[PDB]
C-alpha cells in the first residue's frame, strides 16, 4: 500500500 | 630435616640442568605453601638450598606472604582522656 | 486475657526456654489450637503427637488470629534456636503453605529433606517424605507453575497420579525447563503421554529429546528391578540436588 | 489408504488479528 | 524512505519456518518500530510478542539460546517505539528469565547467577541469563533518560 | 519534647503487643501534623526490618507519608528498602514489592538500581515482580 | 508469479 | 544545637578523626561519643560503619576500639547495628569497592584479634566472632563479587570468622560451599596455590562442622573440578568476495561443481598445549585440600611424629560415589558381583565412553589413588575398574605391533591401574608386581593375565565385608589367605608360565616374585 508515498503524508482524497 | 637432607644428596648444583632447579625450587616453594607453622617457615628459608635455587626477592617475597598469615596487631582498650 | 500468663508473658517465658522437647511439645499444643476450625480450609499440619482435646468450648471467645501470629514466632524462636529438625521444618513449612507462600514453602520443604538426609545423597526417608507432604508440594508446585517439576513429584508418590499429571502437562504456560528435566523423569508412561502430546503439538526436536530418552537403556520396565530401583534412585538424588540448587 | 494429514493450524495464545500460525517444517 | 512496505510482509515471514528468517524478521520489525511507529506496527509487534512467546513454549535449550541471543535489542527497541506495549515485555522478559535460571540449576555450573542474584566464553544458558539481565537494565537506563 | 517517650517505647521495645500499640499512637499523630516522623525514621527502619505483618504495613504507610512530607530522606530510607528486598522471609519482600512503585516514583534517582533488583528478584526468586514493575514505569513514562 | 515460499 | 546540628555532619567529623591532626582527633573522638551518647538514635553504628569503612590502618582501628569502650559502657547493640548498617550500605548502590574492601579487611584484622589476644579482648569483649556469625548470610554474594580485594577480603573474614551455637542453616550452608568451590576455582585461575590458601581454609572449616557438610564439599567441589570448564587447568582438553573470485573462469557456462555437503573444512584443528609444569602443581593443590577435608583431625598424635592420620572411610565412599555418578550414570552392572567377559562384550560401549573420559582427564588417576588409600572405595568404585578393565582388554586385543610400547598411554595407564588395585589390597603383591612386568611384556601376553586378573577378582569379587576393623587401627584390613581362595593359585602358575616363557629378559622380575 503506497510504496511511494510514505505514511506520514496526506491522502489524496477523490 | 629429613626431606632437606634428602632434597640436598639428590641435586648436585654443578651437574643439574635449569630445568631441574626450577622443578626442584618449586616443589620446595610449594612445600613452603603447604606449610602452617611459621618456625617451619623460617627454618625451610634458611635452608642454604632453598637460599641456593631460589633468589632472595622470591624468597623475600614468600617469607612476606607467610607473615602475611599474621594477625599480631596491637590495640589499645582503655579510652582517651582528652582532660 | 484472664488466665496465669498474658499471651506476651508466655511467649517471653519460651523465649527464654530452649529445651527442645518442651518447646516441641509446646509447639504441636501451639499448632493443634490453631488447626481447630481457624478457618474454612481443612489444611492440617503434621504433626507428630497428637493428644490434645478435639472438643473446643468458648470457640467464639478464642482469637485464631492470636494464636497464628504466636505459633508463628514461636517457630521463628525454634528455628533460630536450630534448624536442624525435620519436624520444625515441616511445621513452618505448612505454616507458609497455609498463607499461600508457595515459594518459602517449597524452599523449607527442601530444606526438610536436606536436614533428614546428607544432601540427598541417601534415599529420603518416607516417615518425613510422606505421601501428604508429597501432595502439599505437588499443590504448591502446581500453583508456582512448574509442571515439570511437578509431574517429577507425582514420581516421587508412592502410587503415582497420572491424571494430575497429565493435568500437568496439558497447559502450554509452563516455567520450569522442560526438555531439561526429560532427562530426570524415569516413568515410561509419563514418557509415552509425553512423546503423544509432543507429536499432537507438532513439537518434533522435543519429541525426538523424549524418543532418545525412552531409548535409554537404563530403564526398560523389564529389568530384574535392581538396576531399576538403583537407577530410580540416582535420578531422585540428582533432580533433588538441582532443586536445591535452584532453591535457596 | 489415507494416510496422515500434517497441519499447519492456528496456534491461540494469550499473554495478525488471532488468526497466525507459524508454519511447521514438512 | 520506500521500506515501510515492510510491515505487509513482516507476518509472513514471522511464520516462516526457519529459526535464521524469524530472528530476522524480529530484527527488522525492531528497527521499523524505532524509525515509524504506526498502530499497523503496534499490531505487528504484538503479533511478534506473541509469536516469541509461542517459541519459549515450544523450543529446546540449545536452539533456545541461538533464537534468543540476538533478539533481545529488539525487545528494547519495542519497549522504546511502545510504552502500551509494556507490561507483555516484562511478563515475557521475566519467564524467559526464570525458566533460563531453571535451566542453569538442572546441570552443574560454576559462575553461578544464583549466588551472583545480589548485585568470556561460557555456558550458553550462563549467557542467556546475563543477556536478559542486561536488557533489563537497558530498558530501566531507557525509561529513566527518556523523560 | 512531647515526642521523646514515644521512640523511647519504640526504642526499649520488643513485644509485638506493644510495638503495634505504639505504632497505632504514632499513626494517630502522623494523621495530624505528620512532619514529626523525621525523629522517628531510624525506628522506623528496623521496624521496617522486622518481621511483623501489621508492623510492616504501617511502617509503608509512615513511611509513604514521612516520604510525602519531604521527598528529600529517600536517600536514607534506599539501603534499608534494599535489604528488605534482599532478605529471604519471602514476606518483607512481597511487602516491599506491593509499596514498590510509589518509592521509585517518589526516588527518582535511584529507581534504576531498585528496579533492577526487583527484576533480579523475580529472577532468581519464584514471585513475579512484572505488574509491579510495569505499573512503576508506566508510571515514569 | 510466485509471491512467496512455495509451501505455505 | 550544636549537637543536634552536628548529627547531619557525623560522617566528616569522623572524616577529620581518621585525617589525624595533632589533638583534633582525640577531641573529636570524645565529641563523637558524647554526641553518640547524647542523641537518641545514638549514631553510633553510623560513626562505626564510616570509621570502619575508611580506616585502613591499626591506630584508626584502635581509635574504634576505644570508642565502642566508651559506648558499650554507654549502650548496647552497637555491633548488630552496625553490621546491618553496613552491610545494607554495601549491597546498596554506595559503598565503593575500596570503601568497602578496607571495611572487611577492617573485620577480619578484628576478628583476627579477638580470635588471639588474651588481655585486650578479655577487657573489651566485643564478639566480632559471634556478630559475623549472625551475619554470615549475605557474606557469600561479596565472595563472588567482582572485585578481586573484595573477594579476598570476604575469603580472609569467612575463613577466620568461626560459626554460631547451632553450626549453619543447610541453605547457608549449600550457598557457603557453593561460593567456596567457586572462588577456590577462580583463586585457581587467577593467583595460584597462594591465592587458594585461605579458600581451602574456608572449605576445611565449613566442612569439619557436619558430615553432611562434608558430602556437600566433596560432591561439589570434585563435580566442578570435573565440569567442562576447569578442567584445561587440570587435565587439558562473504558475497562480494565470492563474485570477486567466481564463475570457473567460463564465464557464459555452468560453475564447475555442483553443491556443497556443508560448511566445509571444519576450521580451526587447534590443539591445547598451554603447559604440563604447575598443573602438576595445581593437581598437588587441589589434592592436598582434598586430603585435608578427607582427614579426621582426631588429635591423638598416632606414633612419635611418624604416624600418618587415618582418612575418613565415609568422606572418601562420598567421594568414590560423586565421582560413579560424575563419570559413568549406567548402572546396570553395578552390582558389585563382577559379570563375566562374555557380559563385558556385551556391554562394550559404555566402557569406551569410560576410557575416553579417563584419556581426556588425567586427574581421574591421582582421585582413585585416593580412592586406593581408601579401604572400601575400591568397592565402591568396582563400575569404573571394571570398565577400565574392559577398554584395556579390547585395545590390547586390537593390538598388532609385536612390543608393548608402541602405545604409550595404555602402557601408562594399564600399569596406573594395577597399582590402583594393589594399593587398594584387592590382589596379592605378585599381582601388584605384573604392573612392574607390564613394561616388557608382550601385549597378548598382558592380555591373558589381565584376564587372569578378571577371573581371579570374580572368584574373589570385592565387598564391603571381609575389610576387617582393628581397634589399633582404624585401617580396615582384608586378611588374605582366609578367603579359600586366598592366592592366585592357577592365576599365579599362570603367571609363572608366562614369566618362564619369557626368561629372556625378566629374570630380575621372576627374582622379585619368587615364591608367595
Amino acid at each position: 500500500t503506497s510504496p511511494s508515498y510514505s505514511p506520514t503524508s496526506p491522502s489524496y482524497s477523490p | 630435616d629429613f626431606l632437606l637432607e634428602v632434597c640436598s644428596r639428590s641435586v648436585n648444583l654443578e651437574k643439574a640442568s635449569e630445568s631441574l632447579k626450577g622443578n626442584m625450587a618449586a616443589f620446595l616453594k610449594n612445600v613452603c605453601l603447604g606449610l602452617e607453622d611459621l618456625q617451619y617457615v623460617f627454618m625451610i628459608s634458611s635452608h642454604e638450598l632453598f637460599i641456593t635455587l631460589l633468589k632472595d626477592e622470591e624468597r623475600k617475597l614468600l617469607v612476606d606472604q607467610m607473615r602475611k598469615r599474621s594477625p599480631r596487631v596491637n590495640l589499645c582498650i582503655k579510652p582517651v582522656t582528652s582532660f | 486475657t484472664l488466665g496465669i500468663m498474658y499471651r506476651s508473658e508466655l511467649l517471653s517465658f519460651i523465649k527464654k526456654l530452649r529445651e527442645p522437647l518442651v518447646l516441641t511439645i509446646i509447639l504441636s499444643l501451639f499448632v493443634k489450637l490453631h488447626n481447630v476450625r481457624e478457618d474454612i480450609v481443612n489444611d492440617i499440619t503434621a504433626e507428630h503427637i497428637s493428644i490434645w482435646p478435639s472438643s473446643i468450648p468458648n470457640l467464639q471467645s478464642v482469637d485464631f488470629e492470636a494464636v497464628a501470629i504466636t505459633v508463628k514466632e514461636l517457630v521463628r524462636y525454634t528455628l533460630s534456636i536450630n534448624p536442624n529438625n525435620h519436624s520444625w521444618l515441616i511445621i513452618q513449612a505448612d505454616i507458609y503453605f497455609a498463607t499461600n507462600q508457595y515459594s518459602a514453602a517449597l524452599h523449607y520443604y527442601l530444606q526438610a529433606g536436606a536436614v533428614c538426609s546428607d544432601f540427598f545423597n541417601k534415599a529420603v526417608p518416607p516417615d518425613v517424605y510422606t505421601d501428604q507432604v508429597i501432595k502439599r508440594m505437588i499443590k504448591c508446585c502446581s500453583l508456582l507453575n512448574c509442571h515439570t517439576q511437578v509431574a517429577i513429584l507425582c514420581q516421587f508418590l508412592r502410587e503415582i497420579d497420572y491424571k494430575t499429571a497429565f493435568k500437568s502437562l496439558q497447559e502450554q504456560n509452563s516455567h520450569d525447563a522442560m526438555d531439561s528435566y526429560y532427562d530426570y523423569i524415569w516413568d515410561v508412561t509419563i514418557l509415552e503421554y509425553l512423546t503423544y502430546l509432543h507429536h499432537k503439538r507438532g513439537e518434533t526436536d522435543k519429541r525426538q529429546i523424549a524418543i532418545k530418552a525412552i531409548g535409554q537403556t537404563e530403564l526398560n520396565a523389564s529389568n530384574p528391578e535392581e538396576v531399576l530401583q538403583l537407577a530410580a534412585q540416582r535420578r531422585k538424588k540428582k533432580f533433588l540436588q538441582a532443586m536445591a540448587k535452584l532453591y535457596f | 489408504g489415507k494416510k496422515v494429514v500434517q497441519e499447519t493450524g492456528i496456534k491461540v495464545r494469550s499473554r495478525e488479528y488471532t488468526g497466525f500460525q507459524v508454519a511447521l517444517l514438512n | 524512505p520506500s521500506m515501510h512496505i515492510c510491515l505487509d510482509f513482516i507476518p509472513e515471514l514471522i511464520a516462516q519456518p526457519e529459526l535464521e528468517k524469524q530472528i530476522f524478521a524480529i530484527q527488522l520489525l525492531s528497527h521499523l518500530c524505532i524509525q515509524y511507529a504506526l498502530p499497523k506496527s503496534l499490531s505487528v509487534a504484538r503479533l511478534a510478542v506473541n509469536v516469541m512467546g509461542t517459541l519459549l513454549t515450544v523450543l529446546t535449550q540449545a536452539k533456545r539460546y541461538a533464537f534468543f541471543m540476538p533478539t533481545l535489542p529488539s525487545l528494547v527497541s519495542f519497549c522504546r517505539a511502545f510504552p502500551p506495549l509494556y507490561e507483555d515485555i516484562m511478563s515475557l522478559l521475566i519467564q524467559i528469565g526464570q525458566v533460563c535460571a531453571s535451566d542453569v540449576a538442572t546441570q552443574t555450573r560454576d559462575i553461578d547467577p544464583i549466588i551472583t542474584r545480589l548485585q568470556g566464553s561460557m555456558d550458553p544458558d550462563v549467557q542467556l541469563c546475563h543477556c536478559i539481565e542486561r536488557t533489563v537494565i537497558e530498558i530501566i537506563n531507557m525509561s529513566v533518560s527518556g523523560i | 519534647a512531647e515526642m521523646a517517650p514515644y521512640m523511647k517505647r519504640l526504642s526499649r521495645g520488643q513485644t509485638v503487643e506493644d510495638l503495634l500499640e505504639v505504632l497505632s499512637d504514632i499513626d494517630e499523630m502522623s494523621r495530624r501534623r505528620p512532619e514529626i516522623l523525621s525523629f522517628f525514621s531510624t525506628n522506623l527502619q528496623r521496624l521496617m526490618s522486622s518481621a511483623e505483618e501489621c508492623c510492616r504495613n504501617l511502617a509503608f504507610s509512615l513511611a509513604l507519608r514521612s516520604m510525602q512530607n519531604s521527598p528529600s530522606i529517600a536517600a536514607a530510607f534506599l539501603p534499608t528498602f534494599m535489604y528488605c528486598l534482599g532478605s529471604q522471609d519471602f514476606e518483607v519482600v512481597q511487602t516491599a514489592l506491593r509499596n514498590l512503585p510509589e518509592y521509585a516514583l517518589l526516588c527518582q534517582e535511584h529507581a534504576a538500581v531498585l528496579l533492577h533488583r526487583a527484576f533480579l528478584v523475580g529472577m532468581y526468586g519464584q514471585m513475579d515482580p512484572s505488574a509491579q514493575i510495569s505499573e512503576a514505569l508506566r508510571i515514569l513514562h | 508469479t510466485s509471491p512467496s515460499y512455495s509451501p505455505t | 544545637p550544636f549537637l543536634d546540628a552536628l548529627k547531619n555532619h557525623v560522617g566528616e567529623l569522623c572524616g577529620e578523626t581518621l585525617r589525624l591532626e595533632r589533638k583534633r582527633f582525640l577531641w573529636q573522638h570524645q565529641l563523637l561519643g558524647l554526641l553518640s551518647v547524647y542523641t537518641r538514635p545514638s549514631c553510633g553504628p553510623e560513626a562505626l560503619g564510616h570509621l570502619l569503612s575508611r580506616a585502613r590502618s591499626p591506630e584508626e582501628l584502635s581509635l574504634a576500639t576505644q570508642l565502642y569502650a566508651g559506648l558499650v559502657v554507654s549502650l548496647s547493640g552497637l555491633l548488630p547495628l552496625a553490621f546491618r548498617s553496613c552491610l545494607a550500605r554495601v549491597h546498596a548502590g554506595t559503598l565503593q569497592p575500596p570503601f568497602t574492601a578496607r571495611f572487611l579487611r577492617n573485620l577480619a584484622l578484628l576478628v583476627g584479634w579477638e580470635q588471639q589476644g588474651g588481655e585486650g579482648p578479655a577487657a573489651l569483649g566485643a564478639h566480632f566472632g559471634e556478630s559475623a556469625s549472625a551475619h554470615l548470610s549475605d557474606l557469600a554474594p561479596l565472595l563472588l563479587h567482582p572485585e578481586e580485594e573484595v573477594a579476598e577480603a570476604a575469603a580472609s573474614l569467612l575463613a577466620i570468622c568461626p560459626f554460631p551455637s547451632e553450626a549453619l542453616s543447610p541453605s547457608q550452608l549449600l550457598g557457603l560451599v557453593r561460593a567456596g568451590v567457586h572462588r577456590f576455582f577462580a583463586s585457581l585461575r587467577l593467583h595460584g596455590p597462594p591465592g587458594v590458601a585461605s579458600a581451602c581454609q574456608l572449605l576445611t572449616r565449613l566442612s569439619q562442622t557436619s558430615p553432611a557438610g562434608l558430602k556437600a564439599v566433596l560432591q561439589l567441589l570434585v563435580e566442578g573440578a570435573l565440569h567442562r570448564g576447569n578442567t584445561e587447568l587440570f587435565g587439558g582438553q562473504t558475497n562480494r568476495r565470492h563474485t570477486a573470485a567466481v564463475p570457473g573462469p567460463g564465464g557464459i557456462w555452468s560453475v564447475f561443481h555442483a553443491g556443497v555437503i556443508g560448511r566445509g573444512l571444519k576450521p580451526p584443528k587447534f590443539v591445547q598445549s598451554r603447559n604440563q609444569q604447575e598443573v602438576i602443581y595445581n593437581t598437588q593443590s587441589l589434592l592436598s585440600l582434598l586430603v585435608h577435608c578427607c582427614s579426621a583431625p582426631g588429635g591423638t598424635e598416632c606414633g612419635e611424629c611418624w604416624g600418618a592420620p587415618i582418612l575418613s572411610p565415609e568422606a572418601a565412599k562420598a567421594v568414590a560415589v560423586t565421582l560413579v555418578e560424575s563419570v559413568c550414570p549406567d548402572a546396570a552392572g553395578a552390582e558389585l558381583a563382577w559379570p563375566p567377559e562374555e557380559h563385558a562384550r556385551a556391554t562394550v560401549e559404555r566402557d569406551l565412553r569410560i576410557g575416553r573420559r579417563f584419556r581426556e582427564q588425567p586427574l581421574l588417576f591421582e582421585l582413585l589413588k585416593l580412592v586406593a588409600a581408601a579401604p572400601p572405595a575400591l568397592c565402591y568404585c568396582s563400575v569404573l575398574l571394571r570398565g577400565l578393565l574392559a577398554a584395556l582388554l579390547g585395545h590390547w586385543e586390537a593390538s598388532r605391533h609385536p612390543d608393548t610400547t608402541h602405545s604409550p598411554w595404555h602402557l601408562e595407564a594399564s600399569c596406573t591401574l594395577v597399582a590402583v588395585m594393589a594399593e587398594g589390597s584387592l590382589l596379592p603383591p605378585a599381582l601388584g608386581n605384573m604392573h612392574e612386568v607390564f613394561s616388557q611384556l608382550a601385549p597378548f601376553e598382558v592380555r591373558l593375565l589381565l584376564l587372569s586378573v578378571w577371573g581371579f577378582l570374580r572368584e574373589h569379587g570385592p565387598l564391603p565385608q571381609k575389610f576387617i576393623f582393628q581397634s589399633e587401627r582404624g585401617r580396615f584390613i582384608r586378611d588374605f589367605s582366609r578367603e579359600g581362595g586366598g592366592e592366585g593359585g592357577p592365576h599365579l602358575a599362570v603367571l609363572h608360565s608366562v614369566l618362564h616363557r619369557n626368561i629372556d629378559r625378566l629374570g630380575l622380575f621372576s627374582g622379585r616374585f619368587q615364591a608367595p
